[PDB]
């Protein structure tokens, strides 16, 4: 969802 | 033209890469830790670590490797960066000094290469014989080691096999062998290659190419006796060798995916195993002797040991000792038993290191309603996170409060002859001497026996054989706790003033001038010995009993008065030994000795404020380092305090500092305090572990917070943290946070752990009807934070797969309430994106949250700003403006569509606004016309951003995907329509970092302008600011020269570090300064400083001084 997506490259790799 | 200039205020503190072995001497355990930037060098003992050597590099370590070819004495380190700076790293201690040399280096970078799936591999060969390399798909570099190849010459090979997993050399191996899981369509396979270098190829492989698991991800190859691989799966872990093939399926593992691994016993009977979760395994491998015979194997198991911080690195270290690297969660030190306790777990906690963590939100709110900001941030993430309170500054807490005008000093005083209790206060005065009696905790002054009350008191210590001392202007005078009268009373044989005192609990010395005497006071009698007089006037002296004489004591340093100097000297004797002559024309106000575990120390104040520090000799007597600090602008009164195991040093300026200590070196922080003029340690009944202080006018007393130059406070959620808001008129914050639950055999969702939304004091679910039509899913709250306990108050949950996503805590229109907005959406696997969420509109009460107005939306609030009374959100592609009725709803005025996915907003006093995923940049206004945007400009370049914000009018700042920083601002040009309708990108830089969140705000005070703070994925903070043309080029000359100046590491250009760089450009940084390599300068030799000017005008010194005005900028 790149919301799973943002959440992820925020919390890094 | 911009200019900005950027530094760090809290170092990275992730653990991305830690590595242990014999790097220091060849008996000696090291444990490295690498943070991002940031190199830890350890030595491993009884109590666990010591701490040898912390270093920076010009670059973001990626590889991380200890080794040892032949005839080499210890290990050697190898590191290779991100932007592909390679190099070879060699401990060297010239007998006090420390420095790791580069025995080599290159940047092993292609110009072709898709960098690869799964970033960097770089892995060694046991033999030595090379370093084997996975920067790109398709290829595998491969760097030989040799005595030469002092620049890294590498050559590269082609693969077959365009994506690769994991790779490791095997040991037991005639020729050089990687092996390694690739994917391909049918599922991932496992394969060998020798490397024959002498041509360069790969040749073939001693086993066959065998089917592993669609989760395959780690290789890990078994030592020498042993031989071969282990591959690990989801569910599942398997072993390789020649025919050989050993296989197991434990439910256990299945839960979550093994991550990280480490080798327990050299021969590798025992293996580590980290979970996402943050459990710990241990992997067993069942050896097997046959008699003139090399060891088997017959089977392998898997053992749950426990529960740590999640792993991303694990090292065993000495007996049954763990270092847990962490970057979700605090690192810690960890104790391994033979024998579980209750629960059941073979692992205890032993030592733990703070993280802050993935900080993902943040803000700034001078709790205390200071002046000061205090930094509240989100950090961690599932059951590592936590919000963290981070307050620059040793802070004290008040207990009484005596307007005194003038107080000249101030002593203990225990009015009893065995208690540790001083129930009196005998303080110098403007001219006089008062008492202070206590009643315990209550403040009453009177009169005392052999102590003047109409003479200035000089002194007070706290003499033994049961007396009392006190050293006036004329007579060092005795009284008694027998007698407690007029015990003895010296006298300066022509009626001279005393000018300068000094003593402990045995020993006494005074000063007339340049005049030196030196009394005891033995039993109930002042017995006077031996004398000497001085160059020219004595400023000032120290005595205190070290660590091999008690009470008597041994050599001694002195203040003079007009060629401004300090010297060394004997007792009886007074033999003047080594010294230094200080500048200027201002002298020294203080000058004492003291020490802490091992060395001790001589400083010396002066009365400009500054201060000149040097460690000394008990036997010897000898210089040491010369630098020049400054503190306050006044005199500065050093002193000592009872803290814990090592009591330290104090400095009473204009501003209040301590001195602490570092690796085995001495802390300069700030003391949160208005000001001290002088200050000691203290004991009543009514006052315990006090610490006496006075100012300009008044008393005070109070204990300590720890040191760092930062207190960070802490708070537990147990969950993951999301975003963050202030609400002061509620005196609360709101949290968006988030849970993951699992499946059922209801089907419904439980729970894994107590969180915070859980055990919240109070709580909500959301009722609301808006929607209609084992396994993780996400459940989200809203907390309300008590800003004083930090107890979650109340706690909403959202719907089932609600995700809240933006929060604000606003008033809107003409409505004088102010509300906590949540911006939601609606969100499943299947989807793409989502397209149905809302804003809910709520209240916090006296202990109530009430739902005051919901709004559909038809896609994701990815954020909001509030705006001017009204409410500005983004959601999914399409801006807009809503507004508060009267009737209390939120309603539409305007949309802007003009976005990919706008995923950040801020807003600039007046009408303009900014944001994007991936593009860049836009800016807005809002037209009081027709109530409606219009587009202003934008930034036409590609950059995948990740966090925004408005330095002013003109200059917006943002950071992006490759970890760089940019700086944009619109042009002022003619043809103003094409020219217009662009912004410039006027400044460009490489951080090294991941930025989440940027904001508005400081954490010091009650040149430069303005203060963005920034958190990162790392822990790092950042601060940015923005200069005058002239200062910038200055420093930025500065920052050209100091660079010939300092050796980096890897040998590493700076300004390579420096460079704008992704995956597709590289340009070199403009209109960016670090204030990191700018305040190098100071820890740099005064010959390699003088260097740095060559050459309005030219100094030396100014530079020192300007610096200086700048590390207190955080």
């Amino acid at each position: 969802n790149a919301s799973s997506m943002l959440r992820k490259s925020q919390l890094g790799f | 033209m911009s200019y900005n200039y950027v530094v760090t205020a809290q170092k990275p503190t992730a653990v991305n890469g830690c590595v242990t072995g014999h790097f220091t001497s060849a008996e000696d355990l090291n444990l490295l830790i690498a943070k991002n930037t940031r190199l830890e060098i350890y030595v491993v003992t009884a109590e666990g670590l010591r701490p040898v050597k912390e270093v920076g590099m010009y670059g973001k370590i990626a590889v991380m490797e200890l080794f040892r070819p032949k005839g080499e004495s210890k290990d050697l380190l190898f590191i290779l960066t991100a932007k592909y700076n390679a190099c070879i790293l060699e401990y060297k201690q010239s007998g006090e000094s420390i420095d790791i040399i580069t025995r080599a280096h290159g940047n092993v970078q292609d110009r072709i290469g898709r960098p690869s799936e799964t970033g960097i591999i770089g892995i060694i060969d046991p033999e030595c014989r090379m370093i084997g390399l996975r920067l790109y798909d398709g290829l595998f570099k491969v760097i030989p080691l040799d005595r030469d190849n002092k620049e890294l010459k590498a050559f590269n090979i082609r693969l077959e096999e365009l994506h690769v997993i994991d790779v490791k050399f095997l040991y037991g191996c005639q020729a050089p062998t990687i092996c390694f899981v690739y994917q391909d369509p049918q599922g991932r396979h496992v394969k060998t290659y020798e490397v024959s270098l002498r041509e360069k190829e790969f040749n073939k492989g001693p086993w066959k190419q065998e089917n592993v698991e669609a989760e395959a991800s780690m290789v890990i190859a078994v030592p020498e006796p042993f031989g071969g691989a282990i591959i690990i799966g989801q569910e599942s872990i398997t072993y390789h060798n020649g025919d050989k093939y050993l296989a197991i399926a434990p439910p256990i593992i299945k839960q979550s995916t093994i991550v990280c691994h480490n080798r327990v016993d050299p021969n590798g009977s025992r293996y580590l195993l980290g979970d996402m979760e943050g459990r710990l395994f241990m992997l067993l491998l069942e050896k097997e002797e046959q008699m003139d015979g090399t060891v088997t194997l017959k089977d392998l198991r898997v053992e749950l040991l426990g529960e740590t911080s999640i792993a991303e690195c694990l090292t065993y270290l000495d007996n049954g000792v763990v270092f847990v690297g962490s970057r979700l969660g605090d690192s810690q030190l960890v104790k391994l038993n033979v024998d579980s306790n209750e629960q059941g777990s073979y692992v205890v906690a032993m030592e733990t290191f703070t993280n802050l963590g993935p900080i993902v939100d943040m803000c700034v709110v001078d709790l205390e309603r200071q002046g000061q900001g205090q930094l509240v941030t989100c950090s961690g993430a599932f059951k590592e996170g936590s919000l963290r309170i981070i307050r620059n500054g040793i802070g004290i807490h008040e207990h009484a409060s005596i307007d005194l005008p003038g107080i000249k000093g101030l002593w203990p005083l225990r009015s009893d002859p065995n208690r540790e209790t001083y129930d009196t206060l005998v303080l110098s005065f403007v001219g006089q001497t008062r008492v202070l009696m206590l009643n315990g905790e209550e403040v009453e002054e009177t009169e005392l026996m052999g102590f003047v009350d109409d003479q200035q008191t000089f002194f007070c210590g706290n003499v033994a054989h049961q007396q009392l001392i006190q050293i006036t202007s004329a007579s060092v005078r005795l009284v008694s706790q027998e007698p407690k009268a007029l015990v003895s009373e010296w006298k300066e044989p022509q009626a001279k003033n005393i000018s300068v005192a000094s003593c402990n609990s045995s020993q006494v010395v005074v000063a007339v001038g340049r005049a030196l005497y030196y009394l005891q006071i033995h039993p109930q009698e002042l017995r006077q010995i031996s004398h000497t007089e001085m160059e020219h006037e004595v400023a000032c002296l120290d005595i205190t009993p070290l660590g091999d004489s008690n009470g008597l004591s041994p050599l001694c340093a002195i203040g003079l008065w007009t060629d401004i100097s300090a010297r060394i000297l004997k007792l009886p004797s007074f033999e003047l030994l080594h010294k230094e002559m200080l500048g200027g024309e201002i002298i020294p106000r203080s000058i004492l000795m003291t020490t802490f575990e091992s060395s001790h120390y001589l400083l010396c104040a002066l009365g400009d404020g500054a201060l000149f520090y040097f460690g000394l000799n008990i036997e010897t007597g000898l210089l040491s380092d010369r630098k020049k600090v400054t503190l306050g602008t006044q005199p500065t009164v050093l002193r000592t305090f009872r803290s814990l195991s090592t009591t330290n040093v104090f400095a009473c300026s204009d501003r209040p500092t301590v001195i602490y200590s570092s690796n085995h070196k001495l802390v300069f922080s700030n003391v949160n305090l208005k000001e001290v003029n002088y200050m000691c340690p203290l004991n009543s009944d009514g006052y315990p572990d006090s610490l006496a202080l006075a100012n300009n006018s008044t008393l005070t007393i109070g204990t300590i917070d720890e040191i760092q130059k930062l207190h960070i406070r802490t708070v537990p959620l147990y969950e993951s943290p999301r975003k963050i808001c202030y609400q002061e008129v509620s005196q609360c914050f709101g949290v968006l946070s988030s849970r993951i639950e699992v499946q059922d055999t209801s089907g419904g969702t439980t729970a894994l752990r107590p969180s915070a939304s859980t055990q919240a004091l109070s709580s909500s679910v959301s009722s609301s009807k808006l929607f209609s039509s084992g396994e993780e899913v996400e459940v989200h709250n809203l907390l309300i934070i008590d800003q004083h306990t930090f107890e979650v108050l109340h706690a909403h949950q959202f719907l089932q797969n609600e995700y809240a996503l933006s929060l604000v805590s606003c008033k809107l229109g003409k409505d004088p309430n102010t509300y906590f907005i949540v911006g939601t959406a609606m969100v499943y696997p299947e989807e793409a994106e989502p397209k149905q969420g809302r804003i809910v509109v709520f209240q916090y009460s006296d202990g109530k949250l009430q739902t005051v107005a919901e709004k559909e939306v038809k896609g994701a609030v990815y954020s909001m700003v509030e705006f001017n009374g009204k409410l500005l959100a983004s959601i999914n592609s399409t801006v807009r403006l809503y507004e508060w009725t009267t009737e209390k709803d939120v309603r539409t005025e305007c949309n802007h569509y003009n976005n990919i996915m706008a995923l950040y907003l801020k807003t600039k006093g007046d009408f303009i606004l900014v944001g994007d995923l991936m593009r860049s940049v836009l800016l807005l206004a809002y037209k009081p016309m027709e109530g409606n945007f219009e587009e202003i400009a934008r930034d036409f370049n590609p950059n995948w951003m990740s966090a925004v914000e408005i330095l002013d009018d003109d200059n917006f700042l943002g950071a992006e995907n490759a970890f760089n920083l940019f700086v944009c601002q619109k042009d002022s040009a003619a043809t103003t329509d094409e020219e217009r309708q662009h912004l410039q990108e006027v400044g460009l830089f490489h951080l090294g970092e991941f930025v989440n969140v940027f904001c508005h705000g400081s954490l010091v005070m009650q040149p430069t302008q303005g203060s963005v703070l920034f958190g990162t994925v790392n822990g790092m903070i950042g601060l940015v600011t923005s200069l005058s043309e002239s200062w910038y080029n200055l420093l930025l000359d500065m920052q050209n020269r100091l660079n010939k100046v300092i050796k980096s590491v890897g040998k590493i250009e700076h300004s390579f570090w420096r460079s704008f760089h992704t995956e597709r450009k590289t340009e070199p940084a403009t209109g960016f300064i670090d204030g990191d390599l700018i305040e190098s300068f100071l820890d740099i030799s005064r010959p390699k400083m003088q260097e740095v000017v060559a050459n309005r005008e030219a100094t030396a010194d100014d530079l020192i001084k300007v610096v200086e005005e700048l590390t207190r900028i955080h």
